Formats: C-alpha cells, structure tokens, sequence
C-alpha cells in the first residue's frame, strides 16, 4: 500500500495498454511494443530496470536459433517453472489480426551484464483453440504429470458471419475448458454443464490441483458475474478427467491485476467495478489445502489524477510490485500522453 | 454518375450508343494525410488533431468489340483535385 510515481526515458511510445512484465530470476522484462520491430531493437523485448525510480528501457538479443515473435497485446501468460520460462498463446497482432501460436520464452545465456533470450514455438494438434484474446492459461501438475488449462475470452466472428459494416465486432468464445499438453502439442477440449455463458478479462490463481477463475466480463449479457469458480482437476496414466465447483463470494471484477506477496498468498489490484466507472478498493485473497477466502485489504491511497482519471492498466513486475499506468489528461495540452505509478505491496 | 460521359465516348469512337459489356474500370488507388485541421479560435494552442482520408479515382475506362480493346474514357486531368472521390475520412495520426 505504497504509491509510488516512477519516471521514463526517452523511449516511453513504447508502452501500450496491453503489455506484458515477464519475470526471470528477479529481473523484468517488456513485451508488446507499439508499432513494429523497429530498426533500433529488432526483436521487440526489452530491459525494464527501475533504479531510483527513473526506469530505462534497454534491449535484449535473442538466441541463435529463436524464433521472432510479433508482438501480441493481449495474450495470455503463465509462469511455467518446469528450469523457468514463460508461455504466451494467442493474442492480438499490429493488424488486428488474432495469431494464434504457443510462443515458449526461455533465457539461453545471461552474462556480462547482457541476456540472450531462447523464443521457440509450439503448435497444437488435436482440439486446437480458436484464435483470441484476453484469455487465461495455467498449467497443473498431478501425479508427477504436467498438463495446462485453458480457459475462454474472446474473439471475432467466425468466416461466415462476418460481413464488411460489421467486420471488427466481437464475440465470447465457447465456455469449454482445455488440457493442453507442452511436450507434444496435444489439446483435447471438455464441455462442461456447469459452465454457461463465455467469459473474458478474468484472473486465474493455481494451486497445483485447481484454478481459481474469479470474476471476468460478460459480452453478451453486458454484466460482471460475481461466481468465483474452482476447476479441481486429475489426471490419470489414462484418460483425464475435470470437475468443477461453483462456490460464493465472487466479486464483480474485470481486468484486474493478480500478483503473489506471500507464500500462497496473493492480492487483486482494481479493474473495473461497472463499465462506466472504475474500481477503488483492492482485495487480498489467502489461498488453503481446500478453502478459499477474499478479503478487503486497507484501500492505498491514490493521487487525485488517479481519482480523476477514466482509464488504467498495467501488470505486475512479480516481486510484489504491481506497475501501472494513467494516461495524461490532453485538456491541460503539456503531456507525455501516459504518467506512470508503480506498486509495492511487501 | 459519368454516365452521358462513357456514352459520348463510345459514339466518339463510333461504335453503337446502345452496347453491353464488359468494361474495364481502371481505378487509381491513394490515401495520404491532411496534415493540421484544428480550429482553435485563440487561447492557447489547444491540441494537433491530425486527420487522413482513403479516396479513389476512376482513371480510365475501356472496352472491346470481340477483337480489340478501344478506350472510350480517359480522364483528362488525373492528378487533380476535382476528381479524387472520397471514401473515407478519419481524424488518426497518420
Ligand atoms: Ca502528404
């Protein structure tokens, strides 16, 4: 509960509303910059070091044998630890186009100061997912066997249904769930009954035999559900098998922020509360071996930009430290067009 | 809206004033910025507000008589600013 106002260099375009924070060994990392791969930074990621809080963008190479990556401005993004590397899938392209490719990202060689990045790709066979965007994956482990879940957000209509006065809508995609498998591609997809309308902008939190899917936007109904979920699942040497719970105390929230302060312990930073106004109050949430408990936490007090503005978005930086981002206000007309802030929980 | 314009120009190559097709419509294609639009009376300098359009122009129009292509319109004076039709307008930076 403790704001406080960072300064950037002089690239500051750079950040969009949709970047992503990845994380690897206490050290930050930017992706899903503005344009494209410029003639500067070729590949499109970059050092996000904060030091006395005037953060620097510096670039970082790739491999030898990597693979170029555009960059995506809403994918999903988990923390796979198992050596350290993270997983993007899906996203949104600079055209508007919805890609939909596992980008596995993973340090190569970290030296004299420098980093050298591993980006391969993975394609999946069997129930492939329909390309989207503000979705969330996870992967699970049982029985000493890893498996990812995936869970819906949404996309564009389907090459039918799509006509020219109505060619950028958007529709929720089907609430199934999916199993995706890392180590040969293959996605069986589940259908389940207690899942009802399609979901998008949720926060997803795994304990190692369930996701916590708590909150997320409805397109078309137009509500925020307040139905917190619980995907206890299990997996067999044969066939897999999922289960779900619907439990009470959800709470009414959309793309907020989930970060971990503690040993299974985690807080939920604002979102949106409707769709016209904004959401103040933060939430902490205690993970158990069976339960689940939210919780207000003690509401950090914010400038009166904040308290003023419309808008927000950011992610987290990992070591409890939530970054965020105000676009600047054009009537006073002397702006950088986004004022930052970042987060420290400890 | 050309039309008494594609007939003048089949009977000035002399063929029937009554003809079906097919032509073929040569269109240029273009779009480029605007540059400022901004209206602000005085004050202060209120902001940029850059715009751009998307436009068009039928450059030329020809047909055949089951052998030879002939042109039966050409547009006199192409890069003009009377006959660069509009398509769309937006007020984005370029
Ligand atoms: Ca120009």
């Amino acid at each position: 509960m403790s704001l406080q106002m960072v300064t950037v260099g002089h690239n500051i375009a750079l950040i969009q509303p949709g970047f992503s924070l990845m994380n690897f060994d206490g050290q930050v990392f930017f992706f899903g910059q503005k344009g494209w791969p410029k003639r500067s930074c070729p590949t499109g990621v970059f050092h996000f070091d904060i030091k006395q809080n005037h953060l620097k963008l510096k670039p970082a190479i790739f491999s030898k044998d990597s693979c170029y990556l555009p960059p995506l401005r809403y994918p999903a993004t988990c923390s796979y630890k198992g050596k350290h590397q993270y997983i993007i899938h899906g996203g949104k392209t600079p055209n508007n186009e919805l890609s939909d490719k596992i980008y596995i990202m993973s340090v190569a060689c970290k030296n004299n100061k420098k980093v050298t990045f591993r980006c391969t790709e993975k394609d999946l066979v069997g129930d492939v997912p329909e390309p989207r965007y503000g979705h969330s994956i996870d992967v699970v482990y049982s029985r000493g066997k890893s498996m990812g879940v995936l869970f819906g957000g949404r996309s564009y209509m389907p090459s039918t249904q799509r006509t020219t006065e109505k060619w950028n809508s958007v529709a929720d995609c089907l609430p199934h769930v999916f199993l995706i498998d890392f180590e040969f591609g293959c996605a069986t997809s589940y259908i389940l009954p207690e899942l009802q309308d399609g979901l998008s902008f949720h926060v997803s939190i795994a304990r190692n035999d369930t996701v916590y899917i708590l909150g997320g936007h409805s397109l078309a109904s137009n509500i925020r559900p307040a139905n917190l979920y619980r995907i206890r699942v299990d997996l067999p040497l044969g066939t897999p098998a999922v289960n779900c719970t619907v439990l009470p105390g959800g709470i009414s929230v959309s793309s907020a922020i989930l970060t971990q302060t503690n040993n299974d312990e985690f807080v939920i930073v604002g979102g949106y509360q409707l769709e016209n106004q904004k959401r103040m109050v933060c939430s902490l949430v205690s993970l158990g071996d069976n339960t689940i408990e939210i919780s207000e936490m003690e509401t950090p007090d914010w400038t009166s930009d904040i308290k003023h503005s419309k808008i927000w978005f950011g992610s987290n930086m990992g070591n409890g430290t939530i970054f965020l981002g105000i676009p600047g206000d054009n009537k006073q007309a002397m702006s950088e067009a986004f004022y930052f802030y970042t987060l420290r929980c400890s | 809206d050309m039309e008494e314009d594609i007939l003048e120009g089949m009977r000035s190559q002399d063929l029937d004033d009554y003809l079906n097709g097919p032509f073929t419509v040569v269109v240029k294609e273009s779009c480029d910025g605007m540059g400022d639009v901004s209206e602000k009376h005085g004050s202060g300098p209120a902001v940029p507000e850059k715009a751009v359009r998307f436009s068009f122009t039928v450059m030329r129009i020809t047909i055949e008589h089951g052998s030879q292509n002939v042109k039966v319109f050409e547009e006199p004076k192409p890069n003009s600013e009377l006959c660069c039709k509009p398509l769309c307008l937006m007020l984005a930076d370029e």
